[PDB]
Parts: structure tokens; C-alpha cells; sequence
């Protein structure tokens, strides 16, 4: 019954979805020794979405996790739900990619990639009426720009018709841990465009200023960046999991998402976000919950929504809530707002209700915008590309694994054509 | 002997039937486990079997599991046969193409069939009872593809359809414009009369009415449902004037394509007002032509009414219902065509309208429902072929179409059928 | 007086035995030790001793001992007479050379001397009911040594045979096309009615009518000892149309080599539904003629009716039978040929058919046996004669069946008779 | 009631032998001891298959104990089960078979055999009804090879209608222990072609590519890889000691396995076979025995059934378990593997079912391959054969035993003959 199957790449996409197994665990009620523990047969009646049953009722979760190092296997296994993972699903090489997407594509990663494919196949075909994938990777950096879109692509030709749906950890300039970021997230984005049906872009840099500016953390870490990533992770499956007054499977978000098929570079956010010292003082009501899941500063992409117009919106909504009150306010932002929403649909805005809201809150909404203002995102990456390319600085590492200048020319190209789709609505 | 086969399709018409048989159930005196504690007033609806259960007369589908195994599991569990509530495998996503073509073809042949099992225990089943989405995937794509089977397998039976059609402002996806124009064939083919009901119409009678600041879906759905016990409260009862399935058709529907009434209920009014007012037949007749009460957001004062079924249920009597009429027909805002000199088929039930005990709705000794065929409806589908228009344009959402088997001319040729339909209400109102 | 003496061969016959055995046991209230608390009901199926023991008139016979020590352990060890429980040393092998001529040699004639001191306790026998597998060594090469003798020594006495035939796709052996051709000579010149069963067509009942997922074969047993039930339940109890054993043959079988009918029962129902159904008469005859409730892999569509025994039990009155008939000769794609313009032998008989406690197939008032010749089995024959054929060409097992007395042109002679068999049906049909 | 009388011949086919006498003694619920310690009355419904009672419930195996050499009787009687044999049952020569098989045949053997047969002749007349003689040996070296296949020829003269049944291990080019281990095996592979009933073609290449491919041992060792063979050899024996939904004899296995007379060179299985430290991650059910049972992994010889199709393959399960679902299993392999079995057989798999699994586990499979792809097991020693003979390499340790140099061209002919009847049905 529209089961998943996840995967984590490379050191970000397995501390997102380490970090993601725990959210979920959480809410299925189950154990870090794999037991169900839960209160309530609505967090039993869906455990298939993300888990397999094995003998004495423990529950396995239906994850892959790849890496070239064996580094991060080790910090996931060895951390607080690292017992739960299936041992022979850890796939992984013995020497790192270097922070190279050719590595990851070419030579470490086209190693290993035949002995992901066929635990990949293994879950599957074990599956009762698979949905989709659901891809944890980053772009900067080797393993999950490199290694990730070669195992986007090798499922994709294996799985034409199911959802390709993935979480995309991605460059920007203030924040920032490698010289080689825009080469690797470029050859990356080239095909995350062609092979998706839904590629989610995250930032760190809105991420802090999420823990700054709306949490007041003093001293995140990347611990908290990987709660807030899976809180929306945990969201937009939320309606094939849980009962609903609207229901949305992920495809039902893709229908209404994508207007023309390349524009699927969506923007996450999540409602209610308070400082724990605030909580007390704050109405997590369905307007409250509306005027802080709409503002710029929620956003997990650091693209200002102001500098373009959104051709869709999903508010994806948990809790016992009015339909009359969420499809008013959902009028209500667009036609206040409607300068920052394409005139050529009659209504932006998609709306889903599920009846059971996250352990311990009364009320939560998981956002997601597909804003043209994410040209900026693509094209501060191919304006930092364009400045070390021009050049060929850093290009031996590249073309030494085989890779041709030609496709660094071709990518880049293919980045400006994206550009140009989405500033063309603009 | 006058039953109705009763079709739920897709969230919408499924949770609409969880307020119908919630409401059938009470009003027949039968126990959610189907048992009868202590006469054929049952029969319209309740098979009964041998150990003296009730069985409901119905069909519940969705392509997606989560609605149906909600039924499967609440209070109503035993009360359905497990066989009558079928479920797919994947979701139509808000996509008429997967629901007619694509994901439809692997379930219509088990709904038909169950359809069928229905049908063979009936004696003189009376019509169909077809409730839908015309937004949603299922909703448009599914129930349009079982009408037309409906069509060719029961073509003399009457298929009467209960729709929650688009609204002004309020919606809950983008493309429910596409999925509502490539309907329009459905209703105009293979449908006898077809009932069209507003989410912001009915959200707004709720708030002036009932005093109910912010509604769910379940205060609609025990509106909606009010409604069909109402429409068959004269096959089910006695009355002073009993109103067939197939009588109300010929009161109702001018001409062939012509059989698009508004709906309309009185008194909808919350328990803490109605002490304070008499609720008198007219009254309760005169609530019936206020726009405040109309369940489509359109003006009926822009049209000329055409024809009006006023089916009173309760302590009414027919000495009260033609003074009141009289003063309808007094009244020069409330327009009838020039070719209806008579206007009103008038329907009298002694059976007062059922309360459900956990419902925002007053126990009262009378209501009526108004079924009204008007010209004014034509601009609730002008304001929805405004929408479809914008994105047509663009083609903009149409590759989910094409991709899931559909032809792309399909949109052109389903919103050249509605300018025809469109077209047929302006011109009958001259 | 009415007597049967009950022959189970092989694996297939003892398991099918005591699922026969367990049913007989309930439905004439008799302890699993054979006493009987508190009519002569139980005279056809058991012998009375003077103690108040009542002992069952049956034979059970495997050439090797699992299975037989078994029934000699379990609950029904203190029912049978332990020198009527008869066992060899050595396995048949799935080789019916070592069942016919090697090994079954040296049990026969302790196996008929059984017989004959079972038939010289019986007064007016009416016949005898053999079980068997058609793919086995045990099963084809025992019991075509056995009818062989019974030929003979009680050449009058009717021989009704109930045969697990092998599968269009599902087999538990290579050589299973091999016993089965080799078994026809058997059913042809020394059995009056066989009624062929298929393992695939009940597994995909279970799936479809019990909702069993994943039956073994204990759920498929509990089916086959229930139709033998039905057929018998004339012999055993008072009803409105007793039928007695040769009055049976005598409308079922056309010709004399034409006595194959199929066989179904209905309603094979779950307790989740048989209480939302209503189980009518007209419904469960209506069910005996649905592809979906055959015991054998074939369509019956694909053929034409020679006769049908409707074998009523439970609450039924012949007014129901009559009218029920009555629709299935007005339905055109039930095709009798135009030699039998009356087509139905009809049985009723007014004892419920009995639960097995541990039994997934529900309590129900009524069921019908339907026994039916028509010429569509012949493609369950042209099926396995295509599997024969493909490993004749080769010689392909053959030196297993050569090796153990038998002769090379048997198999050819075998090959042969069945053609000559799937001829006779092909040629009556027109 | 369908005795069988072992035979176990040299150190390999004494240490497969000494570790079968344990599980089967596991199985049966007989103490070190021999006396009788186990839970059911099932275990000892069927104990005289392998054992004769004899005073005070005692239960004495009914194995014969060959060799030419005293210290593999000295570890097998000094071992964890080595007091249960009878002491009369160990026959044994002083001055071994030095590797060769001239030895074994005709010399050393040749003066044993006669103080062998006449053992095998008191334990065969203690039977009630005797089915057949289960001969576990080597195919490398000297004694299992030649002196294991003049007992053979001798009890195959004797008894000429019981079933005779061998686990043989032998030779591959990249595990191997003896220079001389080509001749001896194509010296004694020309006994086995004529005389047995059934051979079970078992490899210690693969015996170890189960060990770390599929268990995950770190060091293997002989007796874990005499551990997989003995489950084995259990396994197709099961359904004469313990009641079942479907019956299969030794020749019930052989009527349905071997389709003509010469080719019964078999190729056994085990499952489930899981890792040590992952059992409680996968669910034991018959799709799961299935996807590992039918897999070139875990079949006992180092032929990949890819290379050639199977005539027959028999699936002997043993648990509680659903017949639709074996059916069901045993024709879905058959159909979508369909290029790898032969199009002249309309079914090629034989079921059995037993109502008893192996203690510990819910159920288990024992799978016996019959495939043309046995030909390359055949082939590669037949190539070391030859490049060693054309030189007459090692042949004055054979023709000093008075062999002929045309025995050694008649075995390698009838080696090819072996070969090209495989080959012709490919
Ligand atoms: C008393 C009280 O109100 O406690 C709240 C709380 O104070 C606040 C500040 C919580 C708190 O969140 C954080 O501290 C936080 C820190 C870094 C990054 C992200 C969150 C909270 O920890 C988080 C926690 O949320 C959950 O437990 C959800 O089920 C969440 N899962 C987890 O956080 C989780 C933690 C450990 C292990 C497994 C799961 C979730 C989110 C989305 C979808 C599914 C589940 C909640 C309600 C609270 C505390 C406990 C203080 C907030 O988070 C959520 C998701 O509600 C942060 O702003 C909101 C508003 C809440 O008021
Ligand atoms: C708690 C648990 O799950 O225990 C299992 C276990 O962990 C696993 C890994 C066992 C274990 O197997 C091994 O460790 C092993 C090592 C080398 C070679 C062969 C086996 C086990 O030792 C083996 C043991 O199996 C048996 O005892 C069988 O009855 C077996 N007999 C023996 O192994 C045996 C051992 C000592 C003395 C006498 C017999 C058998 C097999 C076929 C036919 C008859 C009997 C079992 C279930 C387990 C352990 C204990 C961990 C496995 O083996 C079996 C036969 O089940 C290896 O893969 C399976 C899967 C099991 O899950
Ligand atoms: N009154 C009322 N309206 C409902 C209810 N459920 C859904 N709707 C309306 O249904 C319309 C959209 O149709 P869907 O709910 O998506 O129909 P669907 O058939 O389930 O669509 P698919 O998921 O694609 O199969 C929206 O405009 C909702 O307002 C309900 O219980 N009551
Ligand atoms: N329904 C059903 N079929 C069974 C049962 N037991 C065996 N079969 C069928 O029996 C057929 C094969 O015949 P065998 O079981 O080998 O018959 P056998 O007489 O015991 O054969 P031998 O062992 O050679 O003596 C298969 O097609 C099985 O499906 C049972 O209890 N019920
Ligand atoms: N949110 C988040 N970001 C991370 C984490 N670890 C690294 N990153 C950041 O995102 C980039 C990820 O690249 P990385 O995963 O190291 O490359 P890879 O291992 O080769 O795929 C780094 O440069 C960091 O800035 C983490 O745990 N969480
Ligand atoms: N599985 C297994 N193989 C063995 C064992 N001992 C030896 N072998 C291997 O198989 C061959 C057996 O030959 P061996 O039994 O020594 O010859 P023999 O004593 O003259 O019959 C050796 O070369 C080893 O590679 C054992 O305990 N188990
Ligand atoms: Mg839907
Ligand atoms: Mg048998």
C-alpha cells in the first residue's frame, strides 16, 4: 500500500536521514531496538509507508545508505537509532571521493553503484505497490552529487513511471566548507532536471538563519539543521501515513506542483517555529500558523520569495482544524499577495489536511513553494562556476578521472537553460 | 420494490456517505452493526438478510485506501458488507486521465460486477443515487468512466448525481478547472438529474444559520446528506402528496439537456435561534428564494426560475403550502419563465427531518428542500470555463494529461460541450 | 441396506479420508473413538458392533507407511479396524510401474480380502466410493490394480471415483503427465462415474470465496469431502427428492464411456460474509454455473451441457429449484446440447450441510452439489496429453517404468486410448 | 522400515560423515551417549532409518567407519560424538593410501574390502527393509576415491535394486590440497557414472564462497564447511523420518531426478542460510527460502547453473507452510527464469513438504539441482587430466600398484562421454 523506498548518500544525505529515521520513529512509535512501543493503531495501520515487518514484531526500516568511506556507516551505526538500519543494507567503498562529482560518477562510485542497484532491487521487489524513492543526498561536495545522480539515474531507467522525489542539501556563498562546490553542484543539477519528479532545494544558509532569526539558538549545530530538514521530510509524506479531511499522496503534490514538467525545484518549509522561551506566549491557530509558513524569513532556500512570483504553493496541514479557516486563509494570502503569484493560474495555492498532528503539537503545516525566485539559487552556483571555469582551475582533478571539459560547457549550459525557464514565468 | 443502488466515489462522495448512512441508519431506527430492535420503510436503502440484519443498498470506491479503510475500521465496520467497500491500489492525484484511463481500468470491472450483485436482489430498482467530487481525480475520472458503463448496462434506470462543483474563491488544487470541464460530457450524456452543491456556498450559509464560526467538512456532509433524505423521503414514507424518482423528473427537466437544478434546504437553523422564531410552511417556503440560502454561489435573481420542486417533509398541510406559493408567485424579484404558467410541483411527506444527535442543526416539526431548475446556474459555469480558459492557454498543467493516455484534444472538445450547455440555459430563459 | 465401502489410495486418498472420515463423524454424531451418545442415518458409512461401537465401512491403502502410521496416532486411531488400515514396505515412488506390477503385487490380495469381509457385512451395497491422486505412483498404478480385481469380483456394483487430476500450471512432480495417461485405461473399462478434481481451481476458490490467502492442503480436503458428502446425503437422510446412487448415473451419464462430469458446490462462503449475503436459492444454483466455482481448469463456456444433477441439501422447496432453473435455461451462454431438452436431474434433501468446527467454509441454511457432464472437460485431457507428448517424444522418464516390468508400447497404447476418449467428447457435442 | 545403512570412506567422507552423525543425533534427540534425551515422539517414530536399538534404549548408528590409516578412527572415536559408533564398525587398514588411487582400488583397499563387506552384510540383514546405502567420501586422494569406489562396485553387485547414494566431494583448480588430485578423480568419477543411483557433486570452492559470501565467517574452517554438506544430507532424507504434506522417498527423489540413467551427477542447496549478526532483520517465509534456494550463490558446487539449464530441480521443504504457496513459488521460478531450464520437460521442479523443520528454525529447504552446467565441474578436471597425462607425469605411483596406462585413457573417455551427454541436452 504505496510503500517507499529511501536512500541516504554521501556524509549530508546520511545525517538528514539518520537524523530523519528518528522524526519518523518517533511518530510510528517504535524503539531504536526496532519494537513497536507506539500508543495509537492509526501510528500501526501505515508502518508498511516505511518499514518492513520481521519475526517478534520488529520493524526494519526500508532504507538504503551509501557512502565511499566507511566513516559515516560508522557514525550512523554507532548513534542512538543506528541498531535499527538492516546490517546487509550498508553498501560502501574504502576510499573517500576526494570532494570530486567525477569520483563519485566515473571511477569509486561506478564501482559500488551495481552492489546499490541490487539492494535497491531486493527492497522493491519486496515491496506490496511501490510509490517512489525518496533521496537524501547533498550537492556540493563528491558521494551525493556524484554518486547520487548516477543512482537517480540508474533507478529512473529501472523505474520510469514511479515518484523520483529528492532532498537536495545545496551551495551557498556566505556558508560554505569547499573550494570545488559550484563545479560539483553544476554537473549535479544537470541531472537532477531531466530524472526527477520532484527535487526539494535546501540551503545551510536559510537554515541558520532559521536557528538565528526565528529559533534564537545561540550555537546551532548541524544537528539542528538536520531536524529542521526532516520535520518537511516527515510532512509531505504525512498524508499517505495518517487519516485526512483532504488527502495528498506525493504525486497528487506533483500534479498540482508542476506546472510545466522541468519547473519541480521546489523550496520546503515548516509552521509552528519557535524560541522554546516564546512558546508560551504564541497561538499555533491555523492565521498564526499561516503568517509565519508564507514569510521569507521560513523559507529553507535562501531565494527571497519577494525577488519573483510563486506558481505553486502546497500547504500540507496536520491537526483537527476547519476546512472554512484553512481554505480562507488560504485565499486570503493570495489575493492580499497577489503580486507575488503568477496571474496565469486562477489559484495558486494546493491545500491537504491530515487529522493527526506531530508528537506534541496541536497543530502543524509543512510548506512547500515553487517560486521562480530559485533562478537565484541556480544562478549564483553558475556564476561562481563561471569564475573558476573560465580559468579551468581545479579541472585536472576532473578530467584526470576521464571527464571531459566539454561536459563542464554542457552542464553549465544546461544550468542557464534552467535559469531561463523559470525567469521566463517571471 | 423502490430501491436505489447508492454510489460514493472518491473522498468526497465517500465522506458524504459517511453523513448519509450515518442519517439513513437513525432515521430507519437501525443500529450501526445493522441490527433493528423493536414494515418495507427500510427497503429504499437496507437489504435484509435471513438473521435479520440490514445490509445498505451501496458502493463505496477509491482508488487510494485511506478514506474506505477509515469505514473498514470506525463505527460503521460491520454494517457493510467487507466485498461492497472496494480499494485500489494508487491514488488518481487530482488527475481525470489516471482516474478514466489509467489506474480506473483496474477496478471498474470489480465495481461493475458488485454493481450487478446489487441489482439482482433488488425488485423494480427505482434509480441511481451518484455521489462525487468534480475536482477531484477519482471523483471526475472514475465516476465518469462507471457512468458510462452505468449507461449501456441500466439505460432505462434514472442516474441521479450529487456533485460538489468549484467554487468562486475558495479551492483546494490547481487543476480543479480541468478535471471539472472534462466532466461536463458525463453529466450531460450519461446522467438524468444532475445536483450541483457549493463548498463556500454551504460555508456561508453555516455561518449565518447554524452560528458555526468555523466548519469542517462533517457539518457539510450532514447538510448534503439532508438533502437525499429528503429527495427520497416520499419513496421511503407516507405523505398527503408522494413525489416519485421518475415524477420529480418530469416537474423538474424542461428539455433533455436542461436537468441542472439548484438545491436548497429550510430551516437550516442552529438550536439556540429556533425558539425565538415559529418556522411556519411560509416562512420556511419564503427562506427557499433568498440568495443567503442558495447551495451554488449564484444569484438566482440574475435568471428566471424555470421550475421549483417544493418537497415539504413534517407537520405541513396543503391549505399552507398553496398560500404560501401564492405569495412566491405575488412577488416580482422571484421570476419564473414566461412558458411555465404554472412553475411549482409540489411534494407533502409526514415523516419530519431526522436530527443527528451530534449535528449544529435544530429538531424541528417541518422542513422543505426547494429543487429548482433556474437560468441563474449558467454563471457558477461561466466563472469555471474563466478558469480553464487561463490555463488552456498555457497548456499549463496539460503533460500530466497526455502522459497518463488521454488525447490532448480532449480539453478542446470538453470545453466547446460546455459553451453548448452554457449556451442552452441563456437560450430557454427568452 | 444403501451400504458403501470407501477405498482411499495413496497420499491424495488417506488425506482426502480423513478430512472424509472427520466430516461423517459430525454429521452423524459420532465420537472421533467411535461411540455414539444420545435411526440407522449412519448405516451407509458405518457398521455397528454390539459394545455401541460404530466402525466406518473403509478401506484406506499406501504402499509405504508415513501416512497410514499416522492415522494409526492421531485423533482417529480407536475409529477404523486396525487390519483395514493396510500399509507395505516400500514408497511407490511416483512411478506407476512399481504401484501396478512391482510393488502393489504383493498388498492386493490382502487389500480385497478386506473388501470382501467389509461387502459380506453390507445388505444391498450400493456401491463404492475410491479416492485417489491421478499423478501418483500409489494412486494410478494401485488403484488401476485394484479396479482391475473389483471388475471381476463385483462386476454389477457401481465404482465412483474421486480423482486429483494434475494442474494446467501448478505440479509437485515431473512424471505426474506419465501416471495420469497411464490411468485412463482405469477410468474408461472400470469405473462408472469419475469425478476429476484440480488442486488450481480449489487453490483459487480459497483465494476468491474463503479469502484464505495461502491455503494448504487441509482447506482443500475439507472442499472435496464435501461435495462426497453432498452426493451421498441422499443415501444417508430423508428429503422432497431422495436420488439414489445408479438413479444418479442414470441422468448424468449419456453414453457409456461418457462419465466425467465436473462437480462444484456452492456456497463456498467465510463467516466475514456469509452473514451480509443472502444465500437464496436462486443465488447459490445461479454460483454452480460461474467458471470461477469449477473444481477442474477448464471453462465451461467452452463447451456444451450433456446433463446437470442439482444436488439441493438444507432448507430448499422445489417451487425455489423450478424457478431458479428456469433463469439458468433462459441464460444463452449456458449452452446445453440439442439432444437433452431436458437437461436437470434434480436431488433434494432436508439434512443442513455440516461444519467441520476447525473449518474455514461458514454455517450456512442451504448448498447445493451441482455434478455436470459437459463436454468442456476435454481440455483439461488436451492439456495434460501436450505435456505427455513433449516427454514421449524424448522417451524421457521412461527407463524408471521400463525397469520395473512394464512394457515400452503401453505408453503408446495409453496415449492412444486417451485420444480416443477426448475424441468421444468432442464428438457428441454437436 | 526403509533402513539405511552409511558408509563413510577416508578423512573427508569421515569428517562429513562425523559431523552428519551429530545433526541427525540433534534431530532424533539422542544423547553423546546414545541413549534417548529429545522432547517428541516424532524423533523416535522413524530412529531405526539410521540407528538399531539395542539394550537399555541405547541407540547404535548403523554407519560403517573405512580407512587405511588408524588416526582419522582415533579423531572420529575420541571426538564429540565418536563413542555412539559401534567398535566392530571401524575397519582400518595401518599403511594409508599416499594420495593415490591404485592404492585405494587395488592393493591396500583391495586387502581391507573383504573385512569392510562382510560389515556391510551384518548391519544390511539387521534392516527390516532395507531402501539403499548413503556413502559419504572424497573424489581427491586415495582412499574416498579408490577404495570408497571398490566398495561401491562391491555392494552395487550385492544389493543391485536398492538405491545407492553418495556425497562426494571433489576437486576445483583454486582450493586445492594434492598435486595428484586430477587422476584420482577421473579414475574414480568412471566408477560413480556407472554404479550410483544418485551423486551429489559437492566442492570446497564453494563450500567456501557460502562461508564468506553468505554467512559472513571471518576463518572458516572444515568443520564449518562439513556442517553445511551434513545439513544436506539431512535434508533429502527428511521425508522417510518425519511425516509430511507430500511424501518424497530416496527414490521418489530418483524416478522424478533423473531422466536418463547417466545423469544423476546432482548439485545440493541449503536455506536459509543468513549472517550471524543479521537473523533478526529478515523474515524466514517461502518467498524469502525461494529468492536464496534458486540463487548461484548458494549451490554447493562451483558450476554456475547460468552456464547450462537444470533437467530437474527437487525442493524438499520442511516447516509449517502452505501448499498454494510452495505451488505457487516453485511455478513462478520456473516461468520467469524460463532460459535456464530445459523446454522438453513441461515441468522441471519435484516438491516435498515435511511437517518438522530443523531445530531452531520455522522452516528450511534442502534444494538438489540437476543442470547440463554440471558439465564444466566435469570439464576442468578433465583439462587437468589431460595437460599432466600427455607427459605421463606421477604415472610409476599408479602403474607400480600393476594399472595400466589404458586405464587411465579408458577413465578420461568415459570422463568426455560424461561431458558431451550434459552438453548434448544444453
Ligand atoms: C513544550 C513544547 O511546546 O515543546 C515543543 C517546543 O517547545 C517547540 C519550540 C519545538 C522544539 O523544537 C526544537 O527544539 C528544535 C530545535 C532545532 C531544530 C528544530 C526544532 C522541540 O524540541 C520539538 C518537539 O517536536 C516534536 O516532538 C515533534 O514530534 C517533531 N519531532 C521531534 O522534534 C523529535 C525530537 C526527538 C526525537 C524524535 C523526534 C516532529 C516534527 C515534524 C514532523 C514530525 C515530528 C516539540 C513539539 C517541542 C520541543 C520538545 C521543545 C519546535 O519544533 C517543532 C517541530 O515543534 C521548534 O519550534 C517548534 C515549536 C515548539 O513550540
Ligand atoms: C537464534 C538463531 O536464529 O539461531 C540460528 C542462527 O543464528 C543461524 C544464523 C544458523 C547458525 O548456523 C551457523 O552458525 C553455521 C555455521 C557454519 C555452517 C553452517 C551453519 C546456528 O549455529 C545453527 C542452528 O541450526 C540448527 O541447530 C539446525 O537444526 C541445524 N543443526 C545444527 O546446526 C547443529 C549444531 C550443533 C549440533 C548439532 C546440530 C540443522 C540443519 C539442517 C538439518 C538438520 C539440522 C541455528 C538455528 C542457529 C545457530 C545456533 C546460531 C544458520 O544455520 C542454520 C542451519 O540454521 C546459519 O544460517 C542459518 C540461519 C540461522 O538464523
Ligand atoms: N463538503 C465536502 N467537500 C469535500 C469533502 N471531501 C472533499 N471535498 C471536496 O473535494 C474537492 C476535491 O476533490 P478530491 O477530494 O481531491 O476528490 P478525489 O476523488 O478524492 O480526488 P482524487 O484524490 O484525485 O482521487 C475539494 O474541492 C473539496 O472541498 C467532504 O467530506 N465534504
Ligand atoms: N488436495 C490434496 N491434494 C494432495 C494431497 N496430497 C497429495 N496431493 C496431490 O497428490 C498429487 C501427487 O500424487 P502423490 O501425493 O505423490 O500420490 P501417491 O499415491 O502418494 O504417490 P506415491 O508416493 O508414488 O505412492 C499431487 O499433484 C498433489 O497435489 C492432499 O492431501 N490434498
Ligand atoms: N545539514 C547538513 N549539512 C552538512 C552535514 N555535513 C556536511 N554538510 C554540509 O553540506 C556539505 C555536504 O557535503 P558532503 O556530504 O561532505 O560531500 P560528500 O560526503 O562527498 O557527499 C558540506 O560541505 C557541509 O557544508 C550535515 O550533517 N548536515
Ligand atoms: N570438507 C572437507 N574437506 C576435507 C576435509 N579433509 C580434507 N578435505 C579436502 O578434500 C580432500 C580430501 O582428500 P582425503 O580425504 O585427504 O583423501 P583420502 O584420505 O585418501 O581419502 C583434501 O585434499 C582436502 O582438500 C574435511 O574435514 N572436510
Ligand atoms: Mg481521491
Ligand atoms: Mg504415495
Amino acid at each position: 500500500m504505496r510503500e517507499i523506498v529511501h536512500i541516504q548518500a554521501g556524509q549530508c544525505g546520511n545525517q538528514i536521514g539518520a537524523k530523519f529515521w528518528e522524526v519518523i520513529s518517533d511518530e510510528h512509535g517504535i524503539d531504536p531496538t526496532g519494537s513497536y512501543h507506539g500508543d495509537s493503531d492509526l501510528q500501526l495501520e501505515r508502518i508498511n509507508v516505511y518499514y518492513n515487518e520481521a519475526a517478534g514484531n520488529k520493524y526494519v526500516p526500508r532504507a538504503i545508505l551509501v557512502d565511499l568511506e566507511p566513516g559515516t556507516m560508522d557514525s550512523v551505526r554507532s548513534g542512538p537509532f543506528g541498531q535499527i538500519f538492516r546490517p546487509d543494507n550498508f553498501v560502501f567503498g574504502q576510499s573517500g571521493a576526494g570532494n570530486n562529482w567525477a569520483k563519485g560518477h566515473y571511477t569509486e562510485g561506478a564501482e559500488l553503484v551495481d552492489s546499490v542497484l541490487d539492494v535497491v532491487r531486493k527492497e522493491s521487489e519486496s515491496c506490496d505497490c511501490l510509490q517512489g524513492f525518496q533521496l537524501t543526498h547533498s550537492l556540493g561536495g563528491g558521494t551525493g552529487s556524484g554518486m547520487g545522480t548516477l543512482l537517480i539515474s540508474k533507478i529512473r531507467e529501472e523505474y520510469p513511471d514511479r515518484i523520483m522525489n529528492t532532498f537536495s542539501v545545496m551551495p551557498s556563498p556566505k556558508v560554505s566548507d569547499t573550494v570545488v562546490e559550484p563545479y560539483n553542484a553544476t554537473l549535479s543539477v544537470h541531472q537532477l532536471v531531466e530524472n526527477t519528479d520532484e527535487t526539494y532545494s535546501i540551503d545551510n544558509e536559510a537554515l541558520y538563519d532559521i536557528c538565528f532569526r526565528t529559533l534564537k539558538l545561540t550555537t546551532p549545530t548541524y544537528g539542528d539543521l538536520n531536524h529542521l530538514v526532516s520535520a518537511t521530510m516527515s510532512g509531505v509524506t504525512t498524508c499517505l501515513r495518517f487519516p485526512g479531511q483532504l488527502n495528498a499522496d506525493l504525486r497528487k503534490l506533483a500534479v498540482n506542483m508542476v506546472p510545466f514538467p522541468r519547473l519541480h525545484f521546489f523550496m520546503p518549509g515548516f509552521a509552528p517555529l519557535t524560541s522554546r522561551g516564546s512558546q508560551q506566549y504564541r497561538a499555533l491557530t491555523v492565521p498564526e500558523l499561516t503568517q509565519q509558513m508564507f514569510d521569507s524569513k521560513n523559507m529553507m532556500a535562501a531565494c527571497d520569495p519577494r525577488h519573483g512570483r510563486y506558481l505553486t504553493v502546497a500547504a500540507i496541514f496536520r491537526g483537527r482544524m476547519s476546512m472554512k479557516e484553512v481554505d480562507e486563509q488560504m485565499l486570503n494570502v493570495q489575493n492580499k499577495n497577489s503580486s507575488y503569484f503568477v496571474e496565469w493560474i486562477p489559484n495558486n495555492v494546493k491545500t491537504a489536511v491530515c487529522d493527526i498532528p506531530p508528537r506534541g503539537l496541536k497543530m502543524s503545516a509543512t510548506f512547500i513553494g515553487n517560486s521562480t525566485a530559485i533562478q537565484e539559487l541556480f544562478k549564483r552556483i553558475s556564476e561562481q562556476f563561471t569564475a573558476m571555469f573560465r580559468r579551468k582551475a581545479f579541472l585536472h582533478w576532473y578530467t584526470g578521472e576521464g571527464m571531459d571539459e566539454m561536459e563542464f560547457t554542457e552542464a553549465e549550459s544546461n544550468m542557464n537553460d534552467l535559469v531561463s525557464e523559470y525567469q521566463q514565468y517571471q | 420494490m423502490r430501491e436505489c443502488i447508492s454510489i460514493h466515489v472518491g473522498q468526497a462522495g465517500v465522506q458524504i456517505g459517511n453523513a448519509c448512512w450515518e442519517l439513513y441508519c437513525l432515521e430507519h431506527g437501525i443500529q450501526p452493526d445493522g441490527q433493528m430492535p423493536s414494515d418495507d420503510s427500510f427497503n429504499t436503502f437496507f437489504s435484509e438478510t435471513g438473521a435479520g440484519k440490514h445490509v445498505p443498498r451501496a458502493v463505496f470506491v477509491d482508488l487510494e485506501p485511506t478514506v474506505i479503510d477509515e469505514v473498514r475500521t470506525g463505527t460503521y465496520r460491520q454494517l457493510f458488507h467487507p466485498e461492497q467497500l472496494i480499494t485500489g491500489k494508487e491514488d488518481a492525484a487530482n488527475n481525470y486521465a489516471r482516474g478514466h484511463y489509467t489506474i480506473g481500468k483496474e477496478i471498474i470491472d470489480l465495481v461493475l460486477d458488485r454493481i450487478r450483485k446489487l441489482a439482482d436482489q433488488c425488485t423494480g430498482l427505482q434509480g441511481f443515487l451518484v455521489f462525487h467530487s468534480f475536482g477531484g481525480g477519482t471523483g471526475s475520472g472514475f465516476t465518469s468512466l462507471l457512468m458510462e458503463r452505468l449507461s449501456v448496462d441500466y439505460g432505462k434506470k434514472s442516474k441521479l448525481e450529487f456533485s460538489i462543483y468549484p467554487a468562486p474563491q475558495v479551492s483546494t488544487a490547481v487543476v480543479e478547472p480541468y478535471n471539472s470541464i472534462l466532466t461536463t460530457h458525463t453529466t450531460l450524456e450519461h446522467s438524468d438529474c444532475a445536483f450541483m452543491v457549493d463548498n463556500e456556498a454551504i460555508y456561508d450559509i453555516c455561518r449565518r444559520n447554524l452560528d458555526i464560526e468555523r466548519p469542517t467538512y462533517t457539518n457539510l456532509n450532514r447538510l448534503i446528506s439532508q438533502i437525499v433524505s429528503s429527495i427520497t423521503a416520499s419513496l421511503r414514507f407516507d405523505g398527503a402528496l408522494n413525489v416519485d424518482l421518475t415524477e420529480f423528473q418530469t416537474n423538474l427537466v424542461p428539455y433533455p439537456r436542461i436537468h441542472f437544478p439548484l438545491a436548497t434546504y429550510a430551516p437550516v437553523i442552529s438550536a439556540e435561534k429556533a425558539y425565538h422564531e415559529q418556522l411556519s410552511v411560509a416562512e420556511i417556503t419564503n427562506a427557499c428564494f433568498e440568495p443567503a440560502n442558495q447551495m451554488v454561489k449564484c444569484d438566482p435573481r440574475h435568471g428566471k426560475y424555470m421550475a421549483c420542486c417544493l418537497l415539504y417533509r413534517g407537520d405541513v398541510v396543503p391549505k399552507d403550502v398553496n398560500a404560501a406559493i401564492a405569495t412566491i408567485k405575488t412577488k416580482r424579484s422571484i421570476q419564473f419563465v414566461d412558458w411555465c404558467p404554472t412553475g411549482f410541483k409540489v411534494g407533502i411527506n409526514y415523516q419530519p427531518p431526522t436530527v443527528v444527535p451530534g449535528g449544529d442543526l435544530a429538531k424541528v416539526q417541518r422542513a422543505v428542500c426547494m429543487l429548482s431548475n433556474t437560468t441563474a446556474i449558467a454563471e457558477a459555469w461561466a466563472r469555471l470555463d474563466h478558469k480553464f480558459d487561463l490555463m488552456y492557454a498555457k497548456r499549463a498543467f496539460v503533460h500530466w494529461y497526455v502522459g497518463e493516455g488521454m488525447e490532448e484534444g480532449e480539453f478542446s472538445e470538453a470545453r466547446e460541450d460546455m459553451a453548448a450547455l452554457e449556451k442552452d440555459y441563456e437560450e430557454v430563459g427568452v
